[PDB]
RNA sequence: UAGCUAGUAGGUGGGGUAACGGCUCACCUAGGCGACGAUCCCUAGCUGGUCUGAGAGGAUGACCAGCCACACUGGAACUGAGACACGGUCCAGACUCCUACGGGAGGCAGCAGUGGGGAAUAUUGCACAAUGGGCGCAAGCCUGAUGCAGCCAUGCCGCGUGUAUGAAGAAGGCCUUCGGGUUGUAAAGUACUUUCAGCGGGGAGGAAGGGAGUAAAGUUAAUACCUUUGCUCAUUGACGUUACCCGCAGAAGAAGCACCGGCUAACUCCGUGCCAGCAGCCGCGGUAAUACGGAGGGUGCAAGCGUUAAUCGGAAUUACUGGG
């Protein structure tokens, strides 16, 4: 019963994968909250409490659009600790999630109504049936 | 600048006010000698220099003065009032 | 936020991964933290390369040395960012089932296997063979070097592989993909100037890299001087402007110690 | 404060100290008053290994040089009696 | 650094015999000597003074086989030294090793003698020298160690020792293989045709 | 003589400028070479010499002689320029430099092929 | 650039500096510098030294070393023997970053490294193993100085890329008066050898010290503690898969660059035709080019070779040596 194990077993991975206009970076900035306030939680007991103003409306309107690349979430999450990955999800991109599809044990999916189960998501299931 | 040597700061801050209040102190009783030079009481500048005698030569023994300027301090004021006497 | 709670219950302990050996359970040491992507950088001053890693066996040490296998080299790294809420956060240590990001200046590709003397490779690099699209031609041609450096330190990633031909103008940007906006962008940052809007130019099929045994290529070099092409990683594919060109190399016998570097 | 010290000149992988006076907040290779004698860490068994004039090192003692330890296993090395 | 070229060509150049191709067979007649050192051998040249400078130089150093800036840092030598510099820089090729395991006749050639000196072989004073340009000093005594003595390469070659004029400054054994220097040579004693002069013109201005 | 005047005014020595004003001594220089064209020379030469008007990245106009025969220049194409005259045309002190930046070699030369920046025959 | 100076020049007295001192204030006089260049402008760190030159001289002073000045800019003080201060403080200004916007953080002309400039210049490497510096009685700690390692033919030096034999004077190229010559002992063939690279094993020296234990002499009441010297043991290397030595295999992996009319070393043929072009100067090319391009051959230098840029000599064409 070393804690050295028993916090290999408080660190998982999520393999974060989808269709094109799913809604990856919006699900990955609200665990932010999720995570932030998971920072919170953590910041939440203690002498005070410092959070980030929560933002203003003014500056509550704008925006970025088009994904690519992938970001790293590590978290300070109050029981465990699993990492995030981030990819671009398109045919002509994503060819860094066939070489860290391999990096992630679990697999999230995201699939839209109006979208449905389509090719980019049958590629994907082809990657992810290679190793279970 | 982000340094583990920044105490020798804050303790100069310690000297700058404390070792300063001792030399302020020292020089004012050095112009209470000049005030028995505006006054012309003789008596009263052998009593001030009775006075500031120890107190400068006390200010030269702890490193403050270089025990060159109390000598000057000492030979010039010595030379004011047996002038004046 | 009903996900946290599916998240914590219903995923297990990270996998062990196979090795050409066996499989590498998450309770050793020696750790195993190869690179996945050298990801297309923001810069801010610096490039660092990046190093996403697989460090799931064995918890950090700060002044741990690694050991670089396919160069075989005692390389002292002490430098870790983790990426703690996105922002690349202080030198720290942590727990294994992580992954880093390291600093490396042209010296690691896709994929270089990390242990402390177990000199082995694991089974991945699932990277595909590209599609050529057009070209550089540098507008506003005043200071190439933006793009002499900055273009091939693009080079190293897993979606762009820069191409050099011998009469040093008409450098071919390498796309796996289709859409070569990325790198158009890209073009537009600190050390990035250079506009190179694109046009219709024919190269047909994703120049099949291969660098033979060494007494036997040189004749392959002599007898089409004009028909070769320098690699980003100064490689030589063969040049690839047909399928019949490429039935005349696979007629000529290349023998060689095949390596896809793709 | 003076003392007596090695200077370490030479070429690279060939080593050649300078045994010499100066004061402590000079330099190695820096300013110095007066060089007395010299060492060869390299030098095998030859002609000359090694010179070390004591009447200088002597009135550097009289005037309170301070002695390295190198420079004491050379005064060791040079002995009175041996 | 070295020829490795047309050895036979040099002595059509300069017209002499520059003993590049002594051997073992005696002079040769096989080359068309004196009448064609090239295509256009048959003109006759001007030959002026820094003709002639020119080519008493390359031939002095053709048979020496010796580099441009390597002789020219013989002469830098020579020209500090005491007595005159012609007889001082003749001294100083003389004086290489690969020259000395020549008139020993460890070997046919100068090239032989020089790959004899590179290959761990030739030993001077116990010590073991690669390099040809290993200035020799007075009484030295040069030989070739055991485990590379007598492969039959400086046997016969040995045999055209006894049809050279074998000089009075050094003596060989032959019987071990061990060879002798002794003092430095006269200059009325080697070869008695080149000419130090035109090399002091040359490189004095 | 009169070494008086001498002891008044110091002997003065001429300092000769350079033939070539390339900004505190370098060897090359690099431009944005606009304005290709031929040059009828001087007196005894009667030929096309192609020049180019090499506006410098230091400020200075400067033009350049184009050696070689052949060359891929249309008002773009920044080279390098390295110095020396030419002695054919007026106002011309300055050479083109080929292996250099963006003008390439000169196609099929054998000989002297330091110069005009052609490589080995491979074949 | 012919006038400059008003704390300016001198004196008396007070204050001030570790110390003389218009260093600073009160009073008195009109002095002080300057044509043997005062004041003003531009440029520049200075020197020992470097290069060249017989010498006198000329440019330079980058690396080694001494001094001075500076630490984004300017100003100011405290600590201390020493700073009016690179990694100390404050204020004023500019440029970035965070902020919960109330307020703070920063100064690579350090080692690395990046952007920009430019023709042009390196690795975000190892260790206190040795020296030196700081602190500590000492052991020990830090040292991007240093000792090195990696890159760059940037400069110097050395070695190799084979040697001996080998005529049918072979094949191919070039020239021709088509007889033949040249390439050419060059290549092929034969016999040896393997410097340096590749691999496999031994292997110094840079290492003195320091730690533990014992003995002797000092010290002291003391055979206890401490200093010093012999003496016993375990030892301290980043370089380092070290220098160097031995063995394996096979000439096996290793030669280019400029020039060929004169200066200045070396000749022809073919193709254009004052055109393409070369050129450091004289200058060639106008249909028989030893001057352009190509071929052959030769010359010179060599892991370097040509060009460009700068200094000196030749230039006694800045003449003091040494001109009119
Ligand atoms: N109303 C609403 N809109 C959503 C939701 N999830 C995603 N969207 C919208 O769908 C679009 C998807 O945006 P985005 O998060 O960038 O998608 P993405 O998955 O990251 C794109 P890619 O797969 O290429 O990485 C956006 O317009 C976003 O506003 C949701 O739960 N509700």
């Amino acid at each position: 019963l070393s804690p050295y194990l028993q916090e290999v077993a408080k660190r998982r991975t999520f393999a974060i994968i989808s269709h094109p206009d799913a809604g990856k970076t919006t699900i990955t900035e609200k665990v932010l909250l999720f995570g932030q306030a998971i920072q919170t939680a953590g910041t939440v007991k203690g002498r005070g409490s410092n959070q980030h103003a929560k933002s203003d409306w003014m500056e509550m309107e704008k925006q970025r659009g088009i994904s690519i690349t992938t970001s790293v979430m590590q978290f300070p999450y109050h029981d465990c600790l699993v990492n995030l990955l981030d990819t671009p999800g398109h045919e002509d991109f994503s060819e860094d999630t066939y070489r860290t599809l391999t990096a992630v044990d679990c697999c999230l999916m995201v699939i839209d109504a109006a979208k449905g189960v389509e090719d980019r998501t049958r590629k994907l299931m082809e990657v992810t049936r290679l190793r279970d | 600048n982000i340094k583990s040597a920044k105490k020798r700061a804050i303790q100069s801050e310690k000297a700058r006010k404390h070792n300063a209040s001792r030399r302020s102190m020292m020089r004012t009783f050095i112009k209470k000698v000049y005030a028995a030079i505006e006054a012309g009481d003789k008596a009263a500048a052998q009593k001030a220099f009775n006075e500031m005698q120890p107190i400068v030569d006390r200010q030269a023994a702890k490193g403050l003065i270089h025990k060159n300027k109390a000598a000057r301090h000492k030979a010039n004021l010595t030379a004011q009032i047996n002038k004046l006497a | 936020d009903h996900m946290l709670d599916g998240l914590v219950e219903w995923a297990p302990a990270p996998m062990p991964r196979q090795t050409d050996t066996r499989t590498v359970e998450a309770s050793e040491d020696k750790f195993t933290g190869f690179v996945f992507k050298i990801q297309a950088n923001m810069d801010p001053k610096h490039r660092d390369r990046v190093a996403f890693m697989r460090v799931v066996s064995g918890k950090y040490e700060k002044g741990m040395k690694l050991r670089q296998v396919r160069t075989a080299k005692d390389v002292v790294i002490s430098d870790a960012l983790t990426f703690m809420a996105g922002d690349r956060s202080h030198v720290e240590e942590a727990y294994p089932g992580d992954i880093l990001g390291l600093h490396n200046h042209g010296t690691i590709q896709i994929g270089d296997t990390f242990t402390q003397g177990e000199m082995m490779k694991f089974t991945g690099i699932p990277n595909f063979a590209p599609e050529l699209f057009r070209r550089i031609r540098l507008k506003d041609p005043l200071k190439q070097k933006q793009l002499l450096k900055g273009l091939v330190q693009l080079s190293e990633e897993g979606a762009v592989q820069v191409f050099r031909p011998i009469s040093n103008n008409d450098l071919i940007v390498g796309a796996v993909g289709v859409l070569q906006f990325d790198v158009v962008v890209a073009r537009l940052k600190s050390e990035y100037n250079v506009e190179a809007v694109y046009e219709s130019v024919n190269v047909a099929t994703a120049r099949w890299v291969e660098c033979a045994d060494a007494k036997k290529f040189e004749e392959f070099k002599r007898k089409n001087e004009s028909q070769l092409a320098l690699d980003g990683g100064d490689n030589l594919a063969y040049i690839a402007t047909s399928m019949v060109n490429l039935r005349l190399a696979q007629e000529r016998y290349p023998d060689v110690q095949f390596h896809q570097t793709r | 404060m003076v003392t007596i010290r090695l200077a370490r000149h030479g070429a690279k992988k060939r080593p050649f100290y300078q045994v010499v006076v100066a004061d402590s907040r000079n330099a190695r290779n820096g300013r110095f008053i007066e060089r007395v004698g010299f060492f060869n860490p390299i030098a095998s068994e030859k002609e000359e290994g090694t010179r070390l004039d004591l009447d200088r090192i002597a009135h550097w003692v009289g005037q309170g040089a301070t002695i390295s330890d190198r420079v004491a296993a050379l005064i060791k090395e040079v002995n009175k009696a041996a | 650094a070295r020829y490795l070229g047309p050895k036979l060509k040099l002595s059509r150049r300069e017209g002499t015999d520059l003993f590049l191709k002594s051997g073992v067979r005696a002079i040769d007649t096989k080359c068309k000597i004196e009448q064609a050192p090239g295509q256009h051998g048959a003109r006759k040249p001007r030959l002026s003074d820094y003709g002639v400078q020119l080519r008493e130089k390359q031939k002095v150093r053709r048979i020496y086989g010796v580099l441009e800036r390597q002789f020219r840092n013989y002469y830098k030598e020579a020209a500090r030294l005491k007595g005159n510099t012609g007889e001082n820089l003749l001294a100083l090729l003389e004086g290489r090793l690969d020259n000395v395991v020549y008139r020993m006749g460890f070997g046919a050639t100068r090239a032989e003698a020089r790959q004899l000196v590179s290959h761990k072989a030739i030993m001077v004073n116990g010590r073991v020298v690669n390099i040809a340009s290993y200035q020799v000093s007075p009484n030295d005594v040069v030989s070739i160690r055991e485990k590379a003595k007598k492969q039959s390469r400086v046997k016969a070659a040995l045999e055209l020792a006894e049809q050279r004029e074998k000089p009075t400054w050094l003596e060989v054994d032959a019987g071990k293989m061990e060879g002798t220097f002794k003092r430095k040579p006269e200059r009325s004693d080697l070869s008695a045709d080149i000419n130090e002069h035109l090399i002091v013109e040359l490189y004095s201005k | 003589a009169t070494v008086n005047q001498l002891v008044r005014k110091p002997r003065a020595r001429k300092v000769a400028k350079s033939n070539v004003p390339a900004l505190e001594a370098c060897p090359q220089k690099r431009g944005v070479c606009t304005r290709v064209y031929t040059t009828t020379p001087k007196k005894p030469n009667s030929a096309l010499r192609k020049v180019c008007r090499v506006r410098l990245t230091n400020g200075f106009e400067v033009t350049s002689y184009i050696g070689g025969e052949g060359h891929n220049l249309q008002e773009h194409s920044v080279i390098l320029i390295r110095g020396g005259r030419v002695k054919d045309l007026p106002g011309v002190r300055y050479h083109t430099v080929r292996g250099a930046l963006d003008c390439s070699g000169v196609k099929d030369r054998k000989q002297a092929r330091s110069k005009y920046g052609v490589k080995r025959p491979k074949a």
